[PDB]
RNA sequence: GUUCUUUGUAAAGUGCCUUCGAAGAGUCGAGUUGUUUGGGAAUGCAGCUCUAAGUGGGUGGUUCCAUCUAAAGCUAA
RNA sequence: GUUUGACCUCAAAUCAGGUAGGAGUACCCGCUGAACUUAAGCAUAUCAAUAAGCGGAGGAAAAGAAACCAACCGGGAUUGCCUUAGUAACGGCGAGUGAAGCGGCAAAAGCUCAAAUUUGAAAUCUGGUACCUUCGGUGCCCGAGUUGUAAUUUGGAGAGGG
């Protein structure tokens, strides 16, 4: 495959390195300015699509509306405190939604929620 | 010799609309109320014109200035928003409804006469929008109605609407007929 | 609102009183200039739907375009949309396209009317809702594709039938046909 | 020329009659504001011969 | 196991919006017929739907849009042929 | 019958809240001294100007 | 460059910038407790450790409370208007405890609020007044 | 961290009960001609004849089923 | 009314103030766009949706929160890297072209309008003037706007009340 002028574009990743540096840099000034809270919102629990790979389990976008309601709070709120919110996705697994749940509430039990003012 | 080319436009434009055939939805305007029953309702609308923003503020001054140092009933005006007035018609609010014959765009206006028939509200064309405008503190309005008149002006208002349906709703009630600007 | 009765209205372009509408539109704008303002929209349900405000600081344009395209079989495929829009930009390049619709066309020539907005006026650097269109990042976005017709021609759409150009097809070109290499090989 | 394409068309048993159906300053805008054969325009140019 | 977690946008498909439907009733009156439901009519006149159903289906992408055309022209005749 | 049901909101048969708003602004604005009464701007008229 | 080759040949100097050394030492800047127990010379996982926040929520790729007591303690460390207070007056001297004669009073309750926000109003009004 | 103001029968947050229930047209789509993609399912676009409905429409799949609501717009890494 | 005034359209000011050309151009967004070369000589093909040319932007740009991907115990903005893969697929299966779901990681922010009446008060805003605690704020005035500016709202519903 080099009936092209490819020689004019090849990408070496000599930064790699560099761009590894310049990533923890970034983390550090999020951390900074993110110091109360956690670097990371809190993924759900879910199972993966393509059977092929439907054993494993991996985190998702964000819990649905129907889990934030089941976890004692509300969808509006919940986004302040930094919990992922999806608002497409439907529950489907009643193992992982219980699971999910109890996620829930042991995230809002280990938080710890600072005066408004 | 020459004239402006925006006047022989417009001036084109006139011969063009009279010798064009219409279809019977367009020019049920200009079949538009006569000149004495049209000034009549004219005069009475004036009655309820809405308050001016001059006058309103120099109303909310004098009730500020009273509450400084320490119930009246619900205003009447005619509501005159094309928006709003479309959102009365249909629910069976309005009493009487004026249409503009020269509004620009005409399909905005082709609807709202037939809607009002379909509605049972009494309805009337009047020539010019301007007019309608100039009695409601506004450049244009092309609508006019009145939805809540007083008591004393009852009356009056009925024994218009009782004259209008004859003036116009059965003068005019062949308006569907053979398709008008069929001159030579 | 009248605004739905204005849309089920247009929607029957073939019906007799807006073939007679268009008739003398197209007649009306034949006798203007190819490029000239107008005072206010013909349609204003669709531009009231494409973002349109009556506030200062808008402004319709009317623009008129040649139709048609073995000499003359090609297709350049520049769409007569983009040339409008491209063109009203030129001449009010101090203004901003926002979008632009459909109002009339001619066995000759086409007819849309155009939206364009003023970033300069205090209306709209003042208002939170428009301001956006102020950044200098949004200057000319008819001559980059960026308004509907734009984007619609660049198929710039979510799903597998536009793969080749999902993030641009000059984008995706370039980076399937690049050599990665990385410190150690794989 | 389409009238001869149209013609030309309803020569054979394409289409018929059936499918056929199925002031001075504004005039002449009106009359100087389909697909088309090569066959039908050969013959018209043919025809256009003296 | 199932669970139905909640509606969505596709749960929206409910009633005509009799409102919507009266509008677009009040539209195709006034409105009138296009130069193809001119044609529609005049050939149900006399030729029934058996030349209308084929006209849409020439006019139209699908025959499922030209058989709710011959639908509709047939409703809008039955009203305007005694209302 | 009406085309909708839209049951009528207290704002139709309440004072306008927006009116209140208003005359709740100029009172304040008044004790703030940056809006001179009526009363002292028709007295200006005769106070003044000679 | 061109201009390059301009600049180190004119005399108008560069404008040297030296912040290579403070692009990696942030000082934290969102909080004082943390910063007065922040520690610059670990890193931000090994800071938020000694601290006892946790810095991820995710699990993080490969193999990896006296501070906590600070921020508990965090935890533990409007009237109604003149004109307001006078209506409301007027109501209570007026009506008293009749809650549904004051909603068809449409001398006074020219705003027909509800009785709940009538009570609602009177409760408050007798907690800040006699 | 310290201090001046608020306010006005003003704006919002959850549960329950009562009454209602607006979504983008020369647009999707069809045939023609050109171009382009691995896209054989005709992949996208453009010029042209015609012109869609709201218990509707688009994209897929074993008698039907699975997922979204285009034809308006903004957005930091 | 043999008149005067309302509008709608169109004019000119060295009217008051703003905006545009152009330059740079590695990267970005569109239009336009070939050949040498490679093949079974060759029109399909490859060179190439490249070279050059034109127009429009910034430190990044585009795109971006599905009329998506999938057929599962289903995933849930876009973008970037390994893999998927030199597989599917295309190509006189001819040289050759050639992807995408999923999987592992970086980053993770959602949203704003149209369409239901503020209708018990166009409550919206530009501009001119006098002041001030001058990146702007207040009073006054002509105007833009009712052919719709304020508030709320986008199915994640939502709206009128208790």
């Amino acid at each position: 495959h080099f009936r092209k002028h490819w020689q004019e574009r090849v990408k070496v990743h000599f930064d790699q390195a560099g761009k590894k540096v310049s990533r923890r840099n970034a983390r550090a000034t999020r951390a900074a300015k993110i110091a109360p809270r956690p670097l990371d919102l809190l993924r759900p629990v879910v199972r993966a699509p393509t059977v092929k790979y439907n054993r494993k389990v991996r985190a998702g976008r964000g819990f649905t509306l129907a889990e934030v309601k089941a976890a004692g709070l509300t969808a509006a709120y919940a986004r302040t405190i930094g919990i992922a919110v999806d608002h497409r996705r439907q529950n489907r697994n009643q193992e992982i939604f219980d699971a999910n749940v109890q996620r829930l509430k042991e995230y809002q039990s280990k938080i710890i929620v600072f005066p408004r003012n | 010799v020459k004239w402006p080319e925006y006047v022989r436009v417009q001036r084109q434009k006139k011969i063009l609309s009279i010798r064009l055939k219409v279809p019977p939805t367009i020019a049920q305007f200009q079949y538009t109320l006569d000149r004495n029953t049209a000034a009549e309702t004219f005069k009475l609308f004036n009655k309820y014109r809405p308050e001016t923003a001059a006058e309103k503020k120099e109303r909310l001054t004098k009730e500020a200035a009273a509450v400084a140092e320490g119930a009246s009933p619900k205003p009447y005006a005619v509501k005159y928003g094309l928006n709003h007035v479309v959102a009365l018609i249909e629910n069976k609010k309005a009493k009487l409804v004026l249409i503009a014959n020269d509004v620009d765009p005409i399909e905005l206006v082709v609807f709202l006469p037939a809607l009002c028939k379909k509605m049972g509200v009494p309805y009337a064309i009047v020539k010019g929008k301007a007019r309608l405008g100039t009695l409601v503190n506004q450049k244009t309005s092309a609508v006019a109605a009145l939805t809540e008149v007083r008591a004393e002006d009852e009356a009056a208002l009925a024994k218009l609407v009782s004259t209008i349906d004859a003036n116009f709703a059965d003068k005019y009630d062949e308006v569907k007929k053979h398709w008008g600007g069929g001159i030579l | 609102g009248a605004y739905k009765y204005l849309e089920e209205l247009q929607r029957k372009k073939q019906s007799d009183v807006l073939r007679f509408l268009q008739r003398v539109r197209v007649w009306e704008y034949r006798q203007k200039n190819v490029i000239h303002r107008a005072a206010r929209p013909t349609r204003p349900d669709k531009a009231r739907r494409l973002g349109y405000k009556a506030k200062q600081g808008f402004v319709i344009y009317r623009v008129r375009v040649r139709r048609g395209n073995g000499v003359n079989e090609l297709k350049y495929q520049r769409s007569l949309r983009a040339t409008a829009e491209e063109r009203v930009g030129r001449r009010a390049a101090n203004l901003r396209v926002l979008n632009s619709y459909w109002v009339n066309q001619d066995s000759t020539y086409k007819y849309f009317e155009v939206i364009l907005v003023d970033p300069q006026h205090k209306a709209i650097r003042r208002d939170a809702r428009y301001n956006w269109i102020c950044d200098p990042v949004h200057k000319h976005r008819e001559a980059r594709g960026l308004t509907a017709t734009g984007k619609k021609s660049r198929g710039i759409n979510k799903g597998h039938k536009f793969n080749n150009t999902k993030a641009g097809r000059r984008k995706t070109w370039k980076r399937q046909n690049t050599l990665s290499l990385w410190r150690y090989r794989k | 020329v389409e009238a001869m394409t149209l013609a030309h068309q309803l020569a054979l048993g394409q289409k018929n009659k059936h499918d056929l159906v199925d002031p001075d300053w504004f005039l002449e805008d009106e009359k100087e504001h389909k697909p088309i054969t090569k066959e039908a325009a050969m013959a018209i140019k043919e025809k256009i011969k003296a | 196991t199932s669970m139905t977690p909640a509606p969505k946008i596709s749960y929206k498909k409910g009633a005509a919006s009799n409102r919507t439907k009266f509008v677009r009733s009040l539209v195709r009156e006034i409105a009138g017929l296009s130069p193809y439901e001119r044609r529609l009519i005049d050939l149900i006149r006399n030729s029934g739907e058996k030349r209308a159903r084929k006209v849409a289906k020439k006019r139209l992408g699908s025959f499922t849009r030209a058989k709710a055309k011959v639908e509709e022209m047939n409703n809008i005749i039955a009203a305007s042929r005694r209302h | 019958m009406p085309l909708t049901a839209v049951p009528e909101p207290k704002r139709r048969f309440v004072p306008s809240k927006n009116e209140a708003k208003r005359v709740m602004k100029i009172v304040r604005a008044i004790r703030e001294g940056r809006i001179i009464p009526p009363k002292k701007l028709k007295e200006m008229k005769e106070k003044e100007k000679i | 460059s061109v201009r390059k080759r301009k600049m180190n040949r004119s005399s108008v100097g560069k404008a040297t910038r030296r912040n290579k050394d403070k692009q990696r030492k942030i000082n934290i800047q969102s909080n004082p407790i943390i910063a007065a127990n922040w520690d610059y010379s670990l890193t931000m996982a090994q800071n938020y450790k000694k601290l006892g926040l946790r810095a991820k929520l995710q699990t993080p790729a490969g193999g990896k409370e006296t501070e906590v007591v600070k921020k508990l303690e965090e935890l533990a460390s409007r009237s109604q208007s003149e004109r307001e207070e006078e209506w409301l007056e007027k109501l209570y001297k007026k009506h008293g405890d009749d809650y549904k004669k004051m909603f068809f009073d449409k001398k006074l309750n020219i705003y027909q609020q509800s009785e709940g926000d009538l009570k609602r109003r009177l409760l408050r009004w007798k907690k800040r007044n006699g």
